[PDB]
């Protein structure tokens, strides 16, 4: 039956709150799990504001090392409205408080602006638990794949990439802002039961699938995926002279997707091209 | 000092200097004597108590205006241009302590205007030198007006001095014409009275228009007569009198050269001058008995000036004094809170490039005009808030 990400515990909730672990230790944090409400709010947002940017609330608990996401809610917008909005997480009913907010970056990569990391610094020193979605509508409509943001920072007067293709203006502010935070691996929960019956709507489309035009849709995905594998191997040469593990497995995930859509190419020209001939 | 601040600003003059001297004698720069010295000029000089109940506070940091306009206007004998300059130096120094000087670039651009267009202004070189003293405090934008001001000065002389050469060459005016051609939206007059030229006036109206054709080309002209005097002379009184009036002062007089009484709604009809202007002219023409009524003994105090009255020329003209002269003059807390919006994205901005970011995007309400947009960027970044570089072009920045 699995599932057990819901029925919210209060009293464990109110106990981890209370010992506050990340206090100790800065990178306590390391894993994210946005859910498919949250996922699928967020992207229909950041898509309905087309080149302009939107921005929101994401709602959720924390367990261990662990940050679970269980929903999202826009906001009208700096004006008064936000703030009468901001009411909406303690007047419905609902027992996941608030976890963080998610705000688009419409062309612009995925990665944390100064303004961003300054008030994330702020609502992480003054609200504990918080993290920072910075997921992309053009590169995920462009490319067919969802691009994912969590980029919770470092606390103030502490010393301790991905996706780089900002080609001129704004990779000036990425450089200087870089070393202020640290990603987090995205890894999606599904609540199964309910849910995983009802994505048979997927199945339903069939016909995206079946003319998906891989290997062109994200092609310079997979250029950028390589000339960051080129350094990466670089940085691992020279320290070996793990970070080789990492670009084995850099390697090995993007030469498994262009397998993918070689293998839908040849599926799909056996199932049309070798039909009649 | 409400009564006659002339000698006010003179004692402030004096004090300031002979502080300093005392200091370096004996005191050696003592403490107790130093801290004294601020706390006593800013409190009592800038801002004193009279002006609260007096319901006049404005006018108080404005006399300092006045002072400097008394020494560049035409008055009697003057201090020479030897010990004037050094005193106007220190004057300098101490401007900069003041915070609202916008007002003081009204005034005096504004006296300025009435000095200059009357030809009251004394000492013309040493006004531009006031002027480029001026123009070093803040800048060639601060001084943007002024400068205007007395530039077109300049060229009006040269019209004039030309304009004569060209009257040789046709038919020679009956009447000496000077005109100040000044310039518009950089002046504070404006027409706003309508007015009927007289016959007599026009033909010279029109050869000058002429003169401003050929030289210059798509130029228009917006004559002030209340601005614009004359010299009239009488050929049949019994002594000559040679006198020295206004433009509608100048119509009113030359109306009789018909007949030799008229009523005033005849004189409002011909001469199309609104009831308040004109009934004040009546009224002054009345003080120096040019025109006389019928009645002598009817007070013009206790009755109305009624648009019907039948004003005569008075043929016996014999008053005792050969001056006559009557041409004697008769919150919004929106535009900060979007700068500082704009100014927190971007760290550095130029003064321009925030400008339009701030006073245009939000045109379609409030339209917020320069002056008030530099006003509260100058109040912000006084208050700790822009702190612009410290000389490197224009940015402004933002906490650094
Ligand atoms: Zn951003």
């Amino acid at each position: 039956s699995i599932d057990e990400i819901y029925k919210y515990d209060k009293k464990q909730q109110q106990e981890i709150l209370a010992a506050k672990p990340w206090t100790k230790d800065h990178h306590y944090f390391k894993y994210c799990k946005i859910s498919a409400l949250a996922l699928l709010k967020m992207v229909m947002h950041a898509r309905s504001g087309g080149n302009l940017e939107v921005m929101g609330l994401m709602l959720g608990k924390v367990d261990g090392e662990t940050m679970i996401i269980m929903d999202s809610f826009a906001l009208p917008v700096a004006y008064e409205y936000m703030a009468a909005y901001i009411e909406n997480a303690k007047q419905v009913g609902r027992l996941e408080n608030a976890i963080g907010w998610y705000h688009s970056h419409p062309g612009y990569g995925c990665w944390l602006s100064g303004i961003d990391v300054s008030t994330q610094m702020l609502n992480q020193q003054f609200q504990e638990p918080f993290v920072a979605v910075v997921i992309d509508p053009t590169r995920t409509i462009s490319a067919g794949k969802v691009n994912l943001g969590a980029f919770r920072t470092y606390p103030k007067g502490y010393k301790p990439s991905e996706y780089q293709t900002i080609p001129l203006n704004k990779i000036e502010d990425f450089g200087v802002h870089c070393k202020q935070y640290y990603a987090l691996e995205v890894s999606y929960f599904k609540s199964s039961l309910d849910r995983k019956l009802l994505e048979l709507l997927w199945n339903k489309y069939w016909v995206n699938t079946l003319s998906s035009s891989s290997l062109l849709t994200n092609a310079d995905y997979t250029t950028g995926q390589v000339f960051d594998l080129s350094e990466k191997l670089e940085q691992s040469e020279a320290q070996l002279g793990d970070k080789l593990a990492k670009a084995t497995r850099d390697s090995c995930k993007t030469t498994i997707e262009a397998i993918h859509g070689l293998m839908s190419q040849v599926i799909k020209d056996k199932l049309f091209n070798q039909i009649n001939i | 000092a409400l009564n006659d601040p002339k000698m006010y600003v003179q004692t402030v003059l004096d004090v300031h200097k002979k502080y300093n001297a005392l200091v370096m004698s004996a005191f050696n720069n003592d403490a107790g004597f130093v801290a004294a010295l601020d706390k006593a000029c800013g409190r009592f000089i800038n801002n004193n108590a009279v002006t609260k109940m007096a319901q006049s506070s404005s006018k108080s940091p404005e006399l300092l205006a006045r002072y400097c306009d008394s020494l560049l206007k035409k008055s009697s004998k003057n201090p020479e241009e030897a010990e004037l300059e050094d005193t106007l130096n220190q004057v300098m120094v101490v401007f900069k302590y003041i915070e609202d000087k916008d007002v003081f670039q009204k005034f005096y651009a504004k006296m300025l205007a009435k000095r200059l267009v009357h030809q009251n202004s004394a000492s013309d070189d040493a006004e531009a030198s006031m002027i480029s003293k001026l123009k070093q405090a803040c800048g060639f934008e601060y001084t943007s007006k002024l400068q205007r001001m007395f530039q077109d000065i300049g060229v009006s002389k040269d019209l004039n001095e030309q304009f004569k050469k060209h009257l040789t060459n046709s038919e020679p005016l009956d009447l000496d014409f000077s005109i100040q051609v000044l310039s518009s939206g950089s002046w504070p007059f404006q027409q706003s009275c309508t007015f009927a030229l007289p016959s007599e006036l026009e033909r010279s109206y029109q050869r000058f228009t002429a003169f401003y054709a050929s030289r210059h080309s798509g130029r228009k002209l917006t004559w002030l007569y209340q601005l614009s005097k004359g010299e009239l002379v009488t050929n049949c009184f019994k002594n000559r009198y040679t006198l020295q009036a206004s433009t509608f002062q100048m119509a009113i007089l030359l109306q009789y050269n018909t007949e030799d009484a008229y009523t005033v709604q005849q004189l409002t009809d011909s001469t199309q001058i609104k009831m308040d202007i004109l009934a004040q002219v009546l009224q002054i023409l009345l003080k120096s008995k040019l025109l006389v009524l019928e009645d002598e003994n009817a007070n013009v105090d206790e009755v109305e000036l009624k648009p019907d009255t039948l004003i005569k020329l008075y043929l016996g003209y014999k008053n005792k004094k050969l001056r006559v002269n009557i041409n004697v003059p008769m919150r919004k807390l929106l535009i900060q809170a979007a700068i500082v919006r704009i100014m927190k994205m971007r760290k550095v901005l130029k003064h321009q490039q925030l400008l339009g970011e701030v006073l245009t995007q939000l045109s379609s309400r409030f339209k917020p005009r320069v002056p008030v947009i530099k006003k509260c960027i100058d109040i912000l970044i006084e208050k700790e808030y822009l702190e612009r570089v410290d000389g490197e072009k224009d940015t402004y920045s933002y906490l650094a």
